[PDB]
C-alpha cells in the first residue's frame, strides 16, 4: 500500500514569498500518477498539478511541480492571499486511491 | 502544328517531335465532388510517371537514352520500319508483355549508375 | 540498339473515370454548379473501335441524372398531410374536384379545403372517398414550383490524362471501327431530355436515317432509329389551370388546382399526318436492309407495360404528358391535315422507381403548349415463327439509357499513356 | 464545469444514504458527462484527511469499489445516462463527513491518458447521530 | 568528409494516421464501401516497441465502428409514434402481450394493433398501462431488417508513406520491445463482434493462455485473456417467433412480435462443463505468475453496472442476449455434461450510450441457434487488503476498445522517413 | 530482393543499395473520405521531400553527393563503423537533433554554386 | 429581471425551454453610456468629419 507523507502539516509564509510543499511517498511513483490539490473550508476543491508538473486549466503560473522517485513538490512562486488553504498529494496507479495528509498554509 | 494527340496516326519518329504538346496536357453537390477527386487523379497519374522518369535517371527529360541494351526476345523489327512505318499506338501494342522487365531494368541500371559515379567521386 | 525513354506519345487504352459537367432561376439539373465552357482535334490515320452498347458515359450519365433529380428535391415541401380522406366529385370522370382536411400553421386548426386532382392520382377507398394513389407505399415530395424541369445543354468533359475521342463517320451504326476520329476535351450540348417511345429535341442523322441495334437478329435488344429531318410535334394542355396556395404548416405550402376557366378539354399532340408517313417510309425503307426486300413490315402499337412505356410520356411547361401513339404506330407496308393524339396528364409521378418516393408536379397556371421535333424512335422486334414473311415493330422504351445513349454513341473516353520506350542508337554516357 | 449534489443528509446508525451527482441541473439535458468520464466518490470526515470510497465507469456504468466499503457501498448511474448516485448502508457516526464526487478521465481518453480528479462538486454533508 | 543526401532510407517514426478499410446483402459495417485486398515481409535484426494500450488503431477502430452503426441507421423508421401507452396483458411475465392504437398512412384514421414485447423494452405508467422504455429520453429507430448485424472481416490498410509494423513474438504481452518483427500492407481480417465479459470468435494464442494487462499490480486495469484453444458455446432463442408488418405511415412499416408458435421458452447458452473447467485451470496457471504461487485465486461474478456488462452480452442472429455468467465465474483455486446459461432478450439497445438515441431490433422469424467460439476473457481484480492470499477476478468489460485492443495488439502504425545524410568521401564535382 | 523495408535492420551500405525498393513505394460515407484525403497526404509528402531534393541540387537522384564538409561536432564516428555496423534507424537517432542545419547548409551551398555556374556561363 | 428557465418536454428527446416567474421585481433592459465620455467622442468625430464636409 502507497502512503504519502506531507512533511510540515502547517507552514506559515507571508503575501509574496516562496514555498515548497513535499510529498514523500512510501515507494517509487509512476509520476503521471502524482497529483495536488486545493481544499480550503466552504469553497470547491481544486485540482492544482496534476502529472507531477503539468498545470490545471484555471491555475496561474506561480504553482510548478517537480519530483521523481518517491519525492515531489508542489512550490509557489509568489504567495497570494487566496493561496492561503491546505494542500493535498493524491497516487494513482491502483486501488484504493489515497491522499496525503495535507500542508495547511497560514499567514505571519 | 497538329494539336494534342495530333499525332496519333503518324509515325514514331514523326510523332517523337510533338512530345511536350501531349506532355504539357497531363496536368490540366453531384457537380461537385466530380470536379473535385478528378484532379487529386490526376495529381498522382502524374506523380508516378515522374516517379518512373526519377528512378531511371531520366527526370526532366522528355527523350532519354539510356544504358539497357535492346533484347531481341522483345521486338525483331529493324529500326527503319519500326521509326518510319509504325505508330505509337501499334507498338505499344506489340511490346505491351515485356514492359514491366524493361522497366525493372532500367531501374536495375540507374542505381548501378548511381553507385558507381559516387564511388568515382571518392577519388 | 539501346532502349530509351520517351515521355509524352499519343498512346491511349480504353478506360472508365468521372466526368464532370459544363454548361455555357434553377433547374434540376444544376448547371449553375457546373463550370463554364470553353479545340477539337482531327486526328488522320486513326482507326478507333466504339461500342454504343457498353459505353460507361452512359451509365455515369444516367446516376448522374437520376442523383441531379433527387438532390433538387430534397429541400421542399414534403406532403405527408395529403394523405388524408378526399370526399370527391366530378368536375361534370377524368377530373375529380376533391374536399379535405388540412393542418395548418396552428398545430390545433384544420382546414376545409379543395382541390381539383387527376383520376390517375387518386384511388378510391371502400359523394365518394378517395385517396392518393401512392399514399401507402410512398411518401411523396412536392416539386419546388420555381425550380425548372426544362433540359439545359450539358457537356461532358474528361479530366486530365483523359481524352474524348469523338467518331465523325457519318454512317456509324455505333459498334466496330470508325475511322475518321477526333479528340475533343467535351461533347457536344446534351440535353437530358426524358421521354419514352419517341426521342425529342436531339441531333438528327447526317445523311439518312440511321437504324442502331446492338444485335438486329436479337429481337430483345431495343432499335434505335434516328431520324434525318425531323418530325415536329405540337403539344397542349388547352385547360386554363388556376393555381391555388394552401398553408399546411409553418413555411409549407401545398400548391392546389383551383378553378378551370372557360372549357373543359383534353391535352393532345400533333403530328403532320404527311410528315409522319413520310419518315415512316424512310425508316421502312432502312429497315428492309437487315430484313430482307420482300419482307411484310409492320407498325403495331405497345406490347404493354406501366403507362410511361405504353404511351409516348414527356415533361412540357412543368407538365406530364401521357399521349396515345396508337395513331403513329398502325401500318403495313408491302414492298394539312393532322394525326391528334389524346394525352392524359399525371402529377404524381415515380420517374426513377424508387420503393416509396414520390413526387408530385404543383400545377402550371394557364395554358401549356410546346413544340418539339421527334428526332428519332426506340423500336421493339416482335419475335417470330421464323417461317415469317412479315416482322412488326412497337414503340419501346423505359429505359433512359438509350435516350442518352442516342446523343453519346460517338463518343468514347480513354486513357492517355504517355510513357513509352523503344530501341535507337543512342547510349547515356 | 461543475457537478451539482443533492443536500445535505442526517440519518440514524443502521440507515442508509443515497447522493445524487449530476453534470447539468436541466433535468432534460443531453450533457453525456458519466458516458465520457469517471466519477469519484471521496469523503472527508472532521479531522482527517480525504478517503476514496470508489469510482463508477463512463463505460456502461462499471463501479469499482474500497476494499473497505465494499459490503455496503453502491455506485449507480440513472437508466438516462445523465446522473450518477451513491449509496452507503448500514451507517455508522464515523460515516459523517463532507462526500464529493469528482471527475476524471481516469488514464483513459486517446491522446495523453492523464489522471486528474479535474472538476470537483460541491459537497454533501452527510451527519450520522441518534 | 562531406554529407551525402540519400532518399530511400529504410526508416520510420511513430506516427498517427487515417487508416482506409480492405475487404476481401449489406452490412452495418459498409464492407462494400471498403477497396479490395491483395504480402508480408520479414524484417531481420529490428526490434520495436510496441504498446497495445496506447494504439491508435484501437481508437481509430472505435470511431469507426461507431460512425458505421450510426451511418448504417440514418434512413431507417422512426418509431416516433410508437411512444404511446399500451395495454399491456401476460402471455401465459417475460413477455407482455402489448395493444395499442397506431397511426396509419391516412393522417386521419387510426388502427388498433397488438405485437408482444419484452418486459425489459416497457415500464409501467401509474390490463397496465405501459410504454417503451426509452420512451422518455430517446428518439427510436427501427433497425433495418435488410440490413445485417454479422460482423464481416475488415483489414486497415495505411496510405503511402505508412506503413504497419507487426509483431511476430508469439509470447507477446503487449508492451515493450518486440525482437521479430514484419512489415504488412494492412492487417488481418478482423471481425468487429461486440461483445462483453468474453470474447467471441477472435484469434487464438500460438502457445500458451496469455495473460495481458497495461499493469497488473494496478487492479483498475482491466485483464485481457487470450485462449490459446476456444471454448464453444451454443446459444439459442428457442421461441418460434412470428414478424408482423403494421404501416405506420406512408412508406414507413413497424415489425412488430404476432405469435409464439409452440412452447414459450428461455433463450440459454450452453459451454462444455469440462472444457471450461480446463481453461480456467489454464487460466489459474497462467495467472499465478504474476501473484504467487500460494495464491488462492478466486472467480466471482460482475461487480455491478449496466446490464450490457453484468451480464455476457452479444448479437447473434439479429437478437441481442444478455446471459448470466453466474455458472462461468464461481470456483476457487487452491495450490457430457454443459454448463446451461439462462439469457435475457432485448429489443430496444443502446450500444453506444448516445444521450437520447436508441435502436429498436426488429424481430426476427423462427427459431435462432447460435455456435461461437469463446477465444478470451475480460477480468477485473478486486481491489485486496494487502494482507491477502487472496485474488478475486470478476468478469469484466463494457470498452469495446477492450474488444479490438485484443486484435490489434500485435499492430502498429508508423511513418516513413525516407531522406537521410551522413558522411562520405564523395564530393560535388 | 528483401522486399520493401527488408534492409532496415541491414548495415548503411548494405540499406543504401536498395533505395529503389523505399521509392516507388512512397506514392501509391465513412470509408470515402478516409480513402480520400489520405491521397492527398501522401501526396503533399511527397512533394515536400522531393522539394527538398531540387533545394539541394538533387534533384533525380537517390544518391547525392555535396559540396558541405562534415562537421565533425555532429557525428566523430569513421566511416567503417557507420556504413558496415550501424543501421540507418541507428544513424537517424544519432543524428536527429542536428538535421535542420545540415538542411539550411545544403540550402545555402546550392544556391551559391547556382550563382557561380550563372557568373561563369557569362564569359 | 431574475430569469427561471423551465424545461418541457414535448416530445421523445425534445426539450422546450420556457421563462418560468421573475424572481423580485420586473424592470426593463438597459444600456448606460458616461455623457461626457460619449460627448467627447462626438465631438472627436465631429472634428474629424469637417475636413470632409
Ligand atoms: C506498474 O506499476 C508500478 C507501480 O507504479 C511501476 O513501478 C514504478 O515505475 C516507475 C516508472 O517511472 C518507477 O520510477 C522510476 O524509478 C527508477 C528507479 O528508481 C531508482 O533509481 C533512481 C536513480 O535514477 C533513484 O534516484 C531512485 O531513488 C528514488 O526513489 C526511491 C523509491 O524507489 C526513493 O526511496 C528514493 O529516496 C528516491 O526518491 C530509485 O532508487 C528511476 O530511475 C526513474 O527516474 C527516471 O524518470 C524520472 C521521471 O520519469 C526522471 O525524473 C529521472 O531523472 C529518471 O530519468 C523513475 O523514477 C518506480 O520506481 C516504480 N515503482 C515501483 C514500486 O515499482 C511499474 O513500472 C509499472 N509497470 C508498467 C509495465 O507500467
Ligand atoms: C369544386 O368544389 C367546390 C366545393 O367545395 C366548388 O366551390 C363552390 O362553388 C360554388 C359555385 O361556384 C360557390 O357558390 C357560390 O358562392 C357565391 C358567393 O356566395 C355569397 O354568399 C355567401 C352566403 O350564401 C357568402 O358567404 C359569400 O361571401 C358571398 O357573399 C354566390 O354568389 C354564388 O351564387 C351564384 O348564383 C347566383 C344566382 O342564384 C348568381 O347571381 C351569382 O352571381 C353566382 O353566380 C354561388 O352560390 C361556393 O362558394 C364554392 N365553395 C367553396 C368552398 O369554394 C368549386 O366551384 C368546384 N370546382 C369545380 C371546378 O367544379
Ligand atoms: C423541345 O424544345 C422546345 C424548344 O426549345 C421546347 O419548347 C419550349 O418549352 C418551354 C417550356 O415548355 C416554353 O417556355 C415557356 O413559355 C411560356 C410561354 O412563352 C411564351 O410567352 C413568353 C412571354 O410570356 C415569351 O417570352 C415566349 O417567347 C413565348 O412566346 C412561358 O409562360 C413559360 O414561363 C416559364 O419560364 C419562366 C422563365 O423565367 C418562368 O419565370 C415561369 O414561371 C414559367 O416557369 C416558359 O417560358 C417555350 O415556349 C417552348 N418553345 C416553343 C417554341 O414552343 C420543348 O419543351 C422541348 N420539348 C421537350 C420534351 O423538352
Ligand atoms: C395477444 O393478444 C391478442 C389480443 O389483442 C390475442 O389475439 C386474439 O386471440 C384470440 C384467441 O387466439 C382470438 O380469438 C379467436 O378468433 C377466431 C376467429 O374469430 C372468428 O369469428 C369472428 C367473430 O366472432 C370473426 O370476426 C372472424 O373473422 C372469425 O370468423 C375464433 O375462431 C377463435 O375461436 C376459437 O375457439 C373455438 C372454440 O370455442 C375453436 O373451435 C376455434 O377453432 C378457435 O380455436 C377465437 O375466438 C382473437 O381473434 C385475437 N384477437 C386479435 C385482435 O387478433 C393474441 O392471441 C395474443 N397473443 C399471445 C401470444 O398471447
Ligand atoms: C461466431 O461465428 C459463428 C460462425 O461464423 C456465427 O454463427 C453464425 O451466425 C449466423 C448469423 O449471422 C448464422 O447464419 C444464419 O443461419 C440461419 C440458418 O442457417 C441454416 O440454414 C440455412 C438455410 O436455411 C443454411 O444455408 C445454413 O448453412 C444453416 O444451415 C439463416 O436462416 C440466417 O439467414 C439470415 O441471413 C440470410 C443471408 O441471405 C438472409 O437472407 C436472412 O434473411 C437471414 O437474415 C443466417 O444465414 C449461422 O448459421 C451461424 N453459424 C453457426 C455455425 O452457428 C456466430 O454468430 C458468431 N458469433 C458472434 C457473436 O458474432
Ligand atoms: C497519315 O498517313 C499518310 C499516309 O502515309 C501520311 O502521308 C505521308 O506523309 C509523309 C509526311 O511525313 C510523307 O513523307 C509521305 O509521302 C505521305 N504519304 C502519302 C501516301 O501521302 C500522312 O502524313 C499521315 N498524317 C498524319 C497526320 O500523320
Ligand atoms: C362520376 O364519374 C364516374 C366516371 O364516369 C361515374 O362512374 C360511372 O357511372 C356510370 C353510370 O351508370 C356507371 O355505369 C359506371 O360503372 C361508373 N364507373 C365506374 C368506374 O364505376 C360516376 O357515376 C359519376 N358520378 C356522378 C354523380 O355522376
Ligand atoms: C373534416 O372534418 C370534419 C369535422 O370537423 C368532418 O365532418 C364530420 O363528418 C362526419 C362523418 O365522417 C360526421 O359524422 C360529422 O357530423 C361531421 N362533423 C363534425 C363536426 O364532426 C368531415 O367529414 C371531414 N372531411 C371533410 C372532407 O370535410
Ligand atoms: C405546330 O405549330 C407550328 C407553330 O409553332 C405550326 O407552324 C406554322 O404553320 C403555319 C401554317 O402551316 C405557317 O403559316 C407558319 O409559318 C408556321 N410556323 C409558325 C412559327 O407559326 C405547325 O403547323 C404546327 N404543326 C401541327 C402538326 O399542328
Ligand atoms: C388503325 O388502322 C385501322 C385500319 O387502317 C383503322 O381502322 C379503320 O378506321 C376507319 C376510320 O374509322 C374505318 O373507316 C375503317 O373501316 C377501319 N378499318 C379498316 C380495315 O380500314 C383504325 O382506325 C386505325 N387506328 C388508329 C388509332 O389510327
Ligand atoms: C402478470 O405477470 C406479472 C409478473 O409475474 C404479475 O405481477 C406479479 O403478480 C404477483 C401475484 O401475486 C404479485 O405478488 C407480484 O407483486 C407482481 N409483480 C410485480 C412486479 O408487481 C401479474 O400479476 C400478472 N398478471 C396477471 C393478471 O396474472
Ligand atoms: C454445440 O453444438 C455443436 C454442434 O454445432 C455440438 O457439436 C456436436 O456434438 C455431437 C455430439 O457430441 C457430435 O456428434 C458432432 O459431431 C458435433 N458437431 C456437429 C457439427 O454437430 C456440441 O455438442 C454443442 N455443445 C454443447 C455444449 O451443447
Ligand atoms: C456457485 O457455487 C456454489 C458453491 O459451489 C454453489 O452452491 C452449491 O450448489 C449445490 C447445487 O445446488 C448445492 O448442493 C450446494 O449445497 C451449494 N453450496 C455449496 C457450499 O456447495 C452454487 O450453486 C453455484 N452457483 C452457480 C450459479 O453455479
Ligand atoms: C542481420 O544481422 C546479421 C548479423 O550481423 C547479418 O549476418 C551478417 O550478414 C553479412 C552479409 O552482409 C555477413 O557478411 C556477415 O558475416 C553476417 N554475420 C553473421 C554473424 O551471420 C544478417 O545479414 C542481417 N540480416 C539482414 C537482413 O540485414
Ligand atoms: C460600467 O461598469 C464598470 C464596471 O465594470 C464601471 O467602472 C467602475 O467604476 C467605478 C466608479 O467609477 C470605479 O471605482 C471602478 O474602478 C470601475 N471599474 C470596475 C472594474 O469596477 C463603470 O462606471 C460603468 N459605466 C457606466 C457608464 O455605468
Ligand atoms: C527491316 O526488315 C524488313 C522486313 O524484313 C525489311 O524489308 C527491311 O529491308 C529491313 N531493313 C534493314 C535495314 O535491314
Ligand atoms: C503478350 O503476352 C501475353 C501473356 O499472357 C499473351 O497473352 C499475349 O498474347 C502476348 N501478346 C503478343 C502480341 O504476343
Ligand atoms: C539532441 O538534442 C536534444 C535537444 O533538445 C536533446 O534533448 C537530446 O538529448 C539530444 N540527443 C542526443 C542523442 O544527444
Amino acid at each position: 500500500e502507497v502512503v504519502l507523507t506531507q512533511s510540515p502539516a502547517i507552514l506559515s509564509v507571508s503575501p509574496g514569498d516562496r514555498v515548497i510543499l513535499s510529498c514523500r511517498a512510501s515507494q517509487g511513483l509512476d509520476s503521471s500518477h502524482l497529483a495536488w490539490y486545493r481544499f480550503k473550508r466552504g469553497q470547491i476543491p481544486t485540482l492544482v498539478i496534476f502529472g507531477t508538473s503539468n498545470r490545471a486549466r484555471g491555475t496561474p503560473d506561480r504553482f510548478s511541480g517537480s519530483g521523481s522517485g518517491a519525492d515531489f513538490t508542489l512550490t509557489i512562486s509568489r504567495v497570494e492571499p487566496e493561496d492561503f488553504a491546505t494542500y493535498y498529494c493524491q497516487r494513482y496507479g491502483g486501488t484504493p486511491i489515497t491522499f496525503g495528509g495535507g500542508t495547511t498554509l497560514d499567514k505571519k | 502544328f497538329l494539336g494534342f494527340l495530333g499525332a496519333a496516326g503518324s509515325t514514331m519518329g514523326a510523332a517523337s517531335m510533338t512530345l511536350t504538346v501531349q506532355a504539357r496536357n497531363l496536368l490540366s453537390t453531384v457537380w461537385g465532388i466530380k470536379q473535385l477527386q478528378a484532379r487529386v487523379l490526376a495529381v498522382e497519374r502524374y506523380l508516378r510517371d515522374q516517379q518512373l522518369l526519377g528512378i531511371w535517371g531520366c527526370s526532366g527529360k522528355l527523350i532519354c537514352c539510356t544504358n539497357v541494351p535492346w533484347n531481341s526476345s522483345w521486338s525483331n523489327r529493324n529500326l527503319s520500319e519500326i521509326w518510319d512505318n509504325m505508330t505509337w499506338l501499334q507498338w505499344d501494342k506489340e511490346i505491351s508483355n515485356y514492359t514491366q522487365i524493361i522497366y525493372g531494368l532500367l531501374e536495375e541500371s540507374q542505381n548501378q549508375q548511381e553507385k558507381n559515379e559516387q564511388d568515382l567521386l571518392a577519388l | 540498339l539501346w532502349v530509351t525513354v520517351y515521355y509524352g506519345v499519343p498512346v491511349w487504352k480504353d478506360a472508365e473515370t468521372t466526368l464532370f459537367c459544363a454548361s455555357d432561376k434553377h433547374n434540376v439539373w444544376a448547371t449553375h454548379a457546373c463550370v463554364p465552357t470553353d479545340q477539337e482535334i482531327h486526328l488522320e490515320n486513326v482507326t478507333e473501335e466504339f461500342n454504343m452498347w457498353k459505353n460507361n458515359m452512359v451509365e455515369q450519365m444516367h446516376t448522374d441524372i437520376i442523383s441531379l433529380w433527387d438532390q433538387s428535391l430534397k429541400p421542399c415541401v414534403k406532403l405527408t398531410p395529403l394523405c388524408v380522406t378526399l370526399q370527391c366529385t366530378n368536375v361534370t370522370g377524368e377530373l375529380k374536384n376533391c374536399s379535405f382536411n388540412m393542418t395548418t400553421e396552428l398545430r390545433d386548426k384544420k382546414q376545409k379545403v379543395y382541390s381539383l386532382f387527376y383520376r390517375l392520382d387518386v384511388v378510391q377507398i371502400n359523394n365518394k372517398e378517395y385517396r392518393l394513389i401512392n399514399c401507402n407505399t410512398s411518401a411523396i415530395t412536392q416539386a419546388c414550383p420555381k425550380v425548372s424541369f426544362e433540359p439545359i445543354p450539358i457537356h461532358y468533359c474528361a479530366p486530365a490524362g483523359f481524352a474524348i475521342l469523338k467518331c465523325k463517320d457519318k454512317k456509324f451504326n455505333g459498334t466496330g471501327p470508325c475511322p475518321s476520329v477526333s479528340t475533343v476535351q467535351c461533347t457536344h450540348g446534351i440535353k437530358p431530355v426524358v421521354s419514352t417511345q419517341l426521342l425529342l429535341n436531339g441531333s438528327l442523322a447526317e445523311e439518312e436515317v440511321m437504324i442502331r441495334s446492338e444485335n438486329i437478329t436479337n429481337n430483345a435488344k431495343n432499335i434505335l432509329v434516328q431520324f434525318n429531318t425531323p418530325v415536329q410535334i405540337n403539344c397542349t394542355r388547352p385547360n386554363n389551370n388556376t393555381r391555388k396556395s394552401i398553408r399546411i404548416g409553418p413555411g409549407q405550402a401545398f400548391y392546389a388546382t383551383g378553378d378551370i376557366i372557360g372549357d373543359i378539354r383534353q391535352a393532345h399532340c400533333n403530328v403532320s399526318k404527311a410528315t409522319w408517313n413520310e419518315t415512316l417510309g424512310k425508316v421502312v425503307k432502312q429497315l428492309r436492309k437487315h430484313f430482307g426486300n420482300n419482307t411484310i413490315i409492320r407498325f403495331a402499337n405497345s406490347s404493354g407495360g406501366d403507362l410511361e412505356v405504353t404511351t409516348h410520356s414527356f415533361n412540357c411547361g412543368g407538365e406530364f404528358f401521357y399521349c396515345n401513339t396508337s395513331g403513329l404506330f398502325n401500318s403495313t407496308w408491302i414492298s394539312n391535315d393532322s394525326i391528334t393524339l389524346p394525352c392524359r396528364i399525371k402529377q404524381i409521378i415515380n420517374m426513377w422507381q424508387r420503393i416509396g418516393q414520390a413526387m408530385y408536379a404543383p400545377p402550371i397556371q394557364g395554358v401549356i403548349r410546346c413544340v418539339s421535333n421527334i428526332t428519332g424512335l426506340i423500336l421493339t422486334r416482335d419475335g417470330g415463327s421464323t417461317n415469317s414473311t412479315t416482322e412488326t415493330f412497337r414503340p419501346g422504351g423505359g429505359d433512359m439509357r438509350d435516350n442518352w445513349r442516342s446523343e453519346l454513341y460517338k463518343y468514347k473516353v480513354v486513357k492517355i499513356e504517355p510513357l513509352g520506350v523503344a530501341p535507337t542508337r543512342c547510349k547515356r554516357r | 464545469g461543475r457537478l451539482f449534489q443533492s443536500g445535505a443528509e442526517v440519518k440514524r446508525p443502521g440507515a442508509s444514504v443515497r447522493i445524487s451527482c449530476r453534470a447539468d441541473d436541466d433535468p432534460y439535458t443531453d450533457d453525456d458527462t458519466f458516458t465520457k468520464y469517471w466519477t469519484h466518490w471521496i469523503r472527508q470526515a472532521p479531522g482527517q484527511r480525504p478517503e476514496w470510497l470508489g469510482v463508477i465507469s463512463p463505460h456502461f456504468a462499471r463501479p469499482i469499489y474500497s476494499y473497505k466499503f465494499r459490503d455496503r457501498l453502491t455506485l449507480t448511474r440513472d437508466s438516462s445516462l445523465t446522473a450518477v448516485y451513491l449509496e452507503l448502508k448500514g451507517l455508522q457516526p464515523d460515516d459523517s463527513g463532507i462526500y464529493f464526487c469528482a471527475r476524471d478521465p481516469f488514464g483513459d481518453r486517446a491522446p495523453h491518458y492523464n489522471y486528474h480528479m479535474d472538476v470537483w462538486g460541491g459537497g454533501t454533508a452527510v451527519i450520522v447521530s441518534s
